[PDB]
């Protein structure tokens, strides 16, 4: 009767999302890496 | 209404960005200047009520 009558017991309804892109940034000297990053440098480097 | 599947369907194309505010900002006044088109300048209230709806 609702739905003839256009009136609701309730409903619901959104939209779904999508790939959104994000990255970071590096920094000379004072840099934008950090010490975890740095043990790394010696180790790939060190293997290449 | 057409507006709410517009919302979330715009929501689901908009939500890749950051700054979506700014770019519904701007998407209203066009609205503005249609309205400004189709009714007077006395009939304020009902660009009130237009206002607050969109």
């Amino acid at each position: 009767h609702t739905l003839l009558a256009s009136g609701e017991d309730a409903l619901d309804f959104t939209q779904e999302s999508e790939t959104s892109y994000i990255s970071e940034s590096g920094a000379p000297g004072r840099s934008s890496l950090d010490n975890v990053e740095m043990a790394y440098a010696r180790q790939m480097y060190m293997y290449n | 209404s057409p507006s709410f599947t517009e919302d979330i369907t715009l929501s689901a194309v908009m939500l890749q960005e950051e700054d979506p505010g700014e770019a519904a900002t701007m998407s209203m006044y066009p609205d503005f200047l249609k309205s400004f088109l189709e009714h007077p300048s006395s009939a304020v209230f009902e660009l009130i009520e237009q206002y607050e709806a969109t």
